[PDB]
């Protein structure tokens, strides 16, 4: 519920539009968005290239990163630097058996065999990595290592605003649509936004659009629904931007009925990685059963992958699930007994583990001390409710739901190649629009290390894409007033409507955006498999979602905004709105059950290798309003075995 | 969710930006001109990630875990410094805890982003390699990765 | 969400009291309030005693009647004045296997000998009653009638009204708490309440005090959590104040773990009697299944219950939530097809029943007929979804929650006579303490005539308590001081703390009733079998309950309030809070589930007739701070066999 | 929840009292001294009992469905008499349907409590008899329920 204190009203013809000319627009200052701006920054020189960098915030402290992170989830380790070596067909096998056998092998060695560079760049940089008093980095699990990274943000913003220079970063400014070549039909020319601090349209003109505005979040009802809606596990701050706009420029989108359920602490939803992987805790239910033993047996009817090791997040889930129905809540974290053995009962290692057990939290998820500090809940003493949040879309973290992209010349095989006009490195079925991060579909695992990775990549590929095809896309103008005057539409709306209720917020003639997406979570949460249904879903349900997703986005066109800060959320309910009903529909389309755990087709309960071991890809062609789907078998690129 | 003091708000004296409206990642921070004192505009969108809460020169910003499932008492508040960041943690029943981590292990603003990388050519564009690669990876070589028989 | 327009603070020593004496006070002018008033009206004139009622909104509309119904529920018909003659005893026999087993047989046998009475005075002062041709009231099923009750309410509350006087109606003023006997710690001497529209502090002082203030809403997280938070199937007016302020005094409660879980269209809660009952409407899955057929199995363990004709309530909604388990939802109710076969070809006679089924919707909750225009649904043309809502606490209805009250001398066995100090009619465990409708447990299926019935029974009582015991109980002085003080404390502790932030409901010394409000429904919604769990729970999860709400109880210590109407907010709040914790320990307390469909215990999943067929009575003693539970067997006190 | 179109509400200052802020069975409608029109103070707890809607003299209150549930366009509107009330159903695609039912048999105001009832007595207290009993139950003799042996 949003209540201005006073209103900020401009009709769109009374804004002044600024016209940004560059070559590479880079959308979103996340970490995905930053190593794109870093390493544009370096090719771009070879032409004397442009780079542009526009973020919705302030790049400092912008997105999922935020409060800081307290591992790098993602480093290979080819030459011993951690405490454990891995190889990358080890990675790559990892990677495909979490997503139960379907990921873009191509793209996920891509940025598995850059990865490490990165985060050697990271340490170089200030970022205080963990380590052993060998020296090692001190390892989480197989594929992370724990940091001290309160200020990972704001090291990786200084490090894209000394590459590109911060005269090339404009902050506070919200994209809300692309722009298409004038030209050509199935090309990007730049993009439109707004300020949220002034009355100012932009109209950014590229030859190459990078999309880096992370995942999408507030689609779902949470399980809170107070304050506390705010507390979303993944960050509140994506709202599924690049996904609107990629969507409605007919760029592909992959996998996108992937979504991820993360299992974390009760409410606060503090991580579980360290106190999983690190402090060996363990999770049994409110009958002191481990569950992972219950029910290990539960998972033998998903050969092979139920059998791999380690064993698929959404098949953990689904053991949680299945307790969960049959009713053996609470679900605990053994913290108590996790740092009793741990410590071996030396009072100084005991200081020493819960001290990292708190920086654990303290460097990444602040509510989850807070929220001890005020339930009273000394780790050491009792232990802590962990339980699973509602569903998330995005593609660097467990989820690989995002735009179906192109891969590297040497990893990619032909199979993949066939629906991309030119093969560029990241770049989606639209010429010269790239997506990264999150906005990056079908290559999970990334988090933070491979999403600014994957930038880099992407950033690359763009320079290469503007010296070799030379693109000269033509903005049209036509379309840009349209844009300009939709954009102010909702305070337009407010101001002609609002005299026919004596309170601004309950009007006939219009909705305020956080009554739209009131309506948005409700509709998800009921039909599209949310927490209402335990994650459960079928053929009836998905499709009533349709109807009612008709329904709110045909009165997106009645949304009413009191200032710019509203402004801003009524188009991120209208990302939002677009993004359901992708996730809908690929829902909708695979007939069959692969990742129990996160979601679950009630009429199609078991996974099917025969039918469905192909990725989903669809295109939403704006002028006709229909959707196509189109199934693309998935075939291993690297060598491996289960 | 955040919340300002009025006692220690001075809705940043003479400064040339507002630290917590500046650096909110979701603009909730802003300015009452009336008063002169900040607040948060939307607390329900509100992730309390404390980076105003950090960034406010005079400590005015603290915050009051949701109501939803936060008894009343529990607090968190953080010093945060160049090289390292201070935290105290006060529970509902008077417990109180104090850690101090690093945050970082060189000077603010001191990145120079291609350090020692040589310039980049026609040539390297066409290739894999990234900036810095492949010697930055740490590897003899650029990684190769076995693909599928 | 509560924002006020502007500040309206008190403080208690600047607040007039006003002292009102009387000899029977009934608090809460809704259907059972009403009746006590009409009855006590009459037979007041035995001693000139004087007879007060207090209502916290206006009597024309208060109460769950505001909309008007659609027809009285409890109508046995001992002439033929119906379609439909019915006897006593098959009516005893009937509520008593809908309970599973469990009813006061003396207090059902009691109104329902004295409801018909109550029902033709109803028309006789002006309630328009559906007829057939041959001027027989039409049945809806076999216990009700149709009416066109629109007026229903206003047409009670002049009857009231012309009873009792209006100088003896006190409206606008909230009853918070009881007051008590000086000299007799379970005797009852009063009540404290306070205005809503001025500031002015209310004493008080009576014989005798009828509970009448309906049951309890909004003490768990609804299906709708923004604005339709308000669309609660049953009158969200009523907050468990009766329960409160009667458990407070150490009147006893029982059955408070029988909560009602109401099977009604979706979302806007539409009525499914007439449907069901009328139209004969059917009920199917997502797949065309009449689960009431194809789930008859799951109901032969249930003995006799299972072969009983109606099917109990709470088994027919044990087959919906097998359903909703299963995940074959959505659950429609198939208008189209009753219709349709109803009419049978004849579009006049379609025309005629589709008035009808209009008809049952506007005159009691128009938020049904206002969903089906607002998503274009037609009746006559397409089903409807259906669903079961959250949980609610009540003893009118189809729940039988509520304080253990006294039976009639004449068929009250002295099984069920040993907690009262002293025997009157509806009387609790404290003497001069009488419940009423919702307030009255252990013999449901009143609703409104039966409610409006009882209140006439307690009524007639409380003059016959007055006249032959003479009570004269004295208030004391130091408790109304302090309860005034805590009557408007919340609104001083605004005051006081509200400058720690700048932000009015955002502070750390005090939460308003909205923020208490949604943690004891995320606390319910939870751990007490809400709809977050299926309503499912067990010994584990009732525990936590009970800890979050120990939290919670603490800082209602600490409630702030902006204004008067704010001020109620808090105290309603206050009286949910320990209702929910009452609810949650009887629960707790019963190691059985013998109402699958409104709460299964996954930890006791079977009915236990062998050690459980008994009523559960609770006392909570102040002073101590103790709750105390027994055991009370059932026994069948009216002729009938199964 | 309900909402006032300030064009047709007056702030009733021609009667002795204020019709929606009197009739609310939540206590949701109040007036803004200001503007001197009323408003819903707290529509998420509106039942949408539309108690204000038909008492407004002026016929200034409607009801906006819910929004978490409830698409735009659609409305319910009566128009309550004294013996009967007339409703108009506008559906979001614009269908209209208009009905009529009955609200009341007799004038209002017209009720009088123990019409027909002998006076009480000390001997009648005693009983299990309610005012007008046996007969308005419809029988000579109050009803009779067999007790188990
Ligand atoms: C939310 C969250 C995320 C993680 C974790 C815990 C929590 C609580 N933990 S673990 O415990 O789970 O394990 C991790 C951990 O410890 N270690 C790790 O490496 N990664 C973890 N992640 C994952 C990473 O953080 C993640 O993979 C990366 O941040 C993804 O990068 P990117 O895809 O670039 O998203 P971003 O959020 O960083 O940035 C997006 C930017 O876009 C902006 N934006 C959005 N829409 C926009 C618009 N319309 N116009 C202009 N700007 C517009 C955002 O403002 C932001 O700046
Ligand atoms: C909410 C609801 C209820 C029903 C139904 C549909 C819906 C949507 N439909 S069917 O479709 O389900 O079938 C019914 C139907 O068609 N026919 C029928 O006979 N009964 C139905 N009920 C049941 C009856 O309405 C019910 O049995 C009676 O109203 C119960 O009477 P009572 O127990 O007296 O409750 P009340 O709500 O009428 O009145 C309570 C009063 O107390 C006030 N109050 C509360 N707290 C107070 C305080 N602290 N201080 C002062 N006053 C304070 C209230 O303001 C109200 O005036
Ligand atoms: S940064 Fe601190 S001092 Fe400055 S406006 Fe915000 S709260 Fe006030
Ligand atoms: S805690 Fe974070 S999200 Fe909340 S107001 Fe402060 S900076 Fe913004
Ligand atoms: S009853 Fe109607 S005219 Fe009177 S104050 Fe209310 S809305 Fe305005
Ligand atoms: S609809 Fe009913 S609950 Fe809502 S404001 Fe009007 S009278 Fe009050």
């Amino acid at each position: 519920v949003y209540y201005p204190k006073k209103y900020e009203l401009y009709k769109a013809d009374e804004v002044p539009t600024e016209v940004v000319e560059t070559d590479i627009l880079i959308i979103g200052g996340g970490f995905s968005g930053c190593g794109a701006a870093y390493e544009a920054a370096y090719w771009a020189k070879l032409g004397g290239l442009k780079v542009t960098l526009v973020e919705k915030a302030a790049v400092e402290r912008s997105g999922a990163v935020a409060q800081g992170l307290s591992a790098i989830n993602t480093y290979i380790d080819l030459t011993g630097r951690s405490e454990r070596q891995n190889t990358l067909e080890d990675y790559v096998r990892y990677v495909t058996l979490d997503m139960m056998g379907l990921a873009r092998e191509d793209l996920v060695a891509d940025y598995a065999r850059h990865v490490d560079g990165t985060v050697h760049l990271f340490e170089k940089w200030g970022l205080p990595i963990w380590k052993t008093p060998d020296g090692k980095y001190v390892r989480e699990g197989q594929w992370q290592i724990m940091i001290h990274g309160e200020s990972y943000k704001p090291i990786i913003a200084e490090a894209a605003k000394m590459a590109v220079g911060e005269e090339n970063i404009y902050e506070r400014v919200f994209i809300f649509e692309l722009l298409k070549d004038k030209n050509d039909p199935n090309a990007v020319a730049g993009a439109v936004g707004f300020s949220v601090r002034e009355p100012k349209f932009y109209v950014f003109k590229a030859k190459a659009v990078i999309l880096a505005t992370g995942g999408a979040t507030l689609l779902f009802r949470p399980r809170s629904t107070g304050e506390a809606a705010g507390r979303t596990w993944y960050a509140i701050f994506d709202t599924g931007s690049g996904y609107y706009m990629g969507l409605k420029a007919g760029a592909m989108l992959t996998q996108f009925e992937h979504r991820f359920i993360p299992f974390r602490f009760k409410d606060g939803y503090g991580p579980v990685g360290a106190w999983f992987l690190f402090f060996k805790c363990k999770a049994k239910n409110a009958y002191g059963e481990e569950y992972i033993k219950t029910r290990a047996a539960e998972l033998e009817k998903y050969k092979p992958y139920g059998a791999a090791q380690p064993i698929p997040t959404p098949l953990r889930n689904h053991q949680v699930m299945l307790e969960i129905m049959d009713g053996n809540q609470p679900i605990y974290m053994h913290t108590e007994e996790a740092l009793a053995e741990l410590a071996g009962g030396d009072k100084k290692k005991l200081k020493h583990i819960y001290e990292e057990a708190f920086e654990d939290f303290l460097d990444m998820t602040v509510s989850q001390a807070l929220l001890w500090a005020c339930q009273n809940i000394d780790p050491q003493e009792q232990p802590s409710e962990a339980a699973p949040a509602e569903p998330y879309i995005m593609g660097s973290h467990s989820g690989e739901a995002g735009f179906w992209v192109c891969g590297p010349e040497d990893l990619m095989p032909e199979e993949y190649a066939k629906l991309f006009p030119l093969k560029y490195n990241r770049m989606t079925t639209v010429k010269g629009l790239f997506a990264i991060g999150d906005c990056a579909g079908a290559n999970p695992h990334k988090f933070s290390s491979g999403s600014f990775t994957e930038g880099r990549i992407a950033a690359k590929a763009a320079v290469r894409f503007i010296l070799e095809q030379k693109p000269n896309p033509e903005i049209d103008d036509a379309v840009v007033e349209e844009l300009k005057k939709k954009a102010y539409a909702p305070m337009e709306r407010f101001m002609q409507y609002k005299d026919l209720s004596t309170a601004d917020d309950v009007n006939p003639e219009y909705i305020l955006p956080w009554q739209g997406l009131v309506r948005l979570q409700k509709i998800m949460d009921e039909y599209a498999a949310g927490i209402a249904t335990i994650y459960k879903t079928n053929e009836k349900m998905l499709q009533r979602a349709l109807e009612l997703l008709a329904f709110l986005k045909e009165d997106l066109e009645k949304l009413a905004a009191r200032d710019l800060h509203e402004l801003m959320r009524a188009w991120e309910l209208v990302h939002r709105v677009w993004t359901a009903e992708a996730h809908v529909r690929h829902m909708l389309f695979r007939k069959e059950t692969r990742w129990p755990g996160y979601y679950y087709r009630t009429d199609y309960p078991e996974l099917n290798d025969e039918e469905w071991k192909c990725f989903v890809c669809s295109k939403y062609d704006a002028e006709k309003d229909e959707w196509t789907f189109e199934k693309v078998p998935y075939v291993q690129v690297i060598e491996w075995s289960f | 969710p955040s919340f300002v003091n009025p006692e220690k708000c001075d809705g940043c004296k003479a400064l040339e930006r507002t630290a917590c409206e500046y650096i909110c990642p979701n603009d909730l921070m802003t300015l009452d001109k009336e008063k002169m004192k900040a607040y948060n505009r939307e607390p329900d969108m509100c992730w309390e990630c404390y980076s105003c809460v950090k960034m406010c020169p005079q400590g005015a910003i603290d915050v009051r875990g949701y109501v939803d499932y936060s008894p009343l008492g529990g607090a968190c508040v953080p010093m945060r410094g160049t090289s390292d960041i201070m935290w105290t943690v006060k529970y509902r029943n008077g417990k109180v805890l104090r850690f101090k981590f690093a945050i970082r292990t060189t000077p603010w603003g001191s990145i120079q982003p291609f350090e020692g990388f040589p310039e980049p050519t026609e040539e390297a564009l066409k290739s894999e390699l990234l900036a810095g690669e492949p010697e930055i990876i740490g590897t003899s070589e650029f990684p190769q990765v076995k693909k599928k028989a």
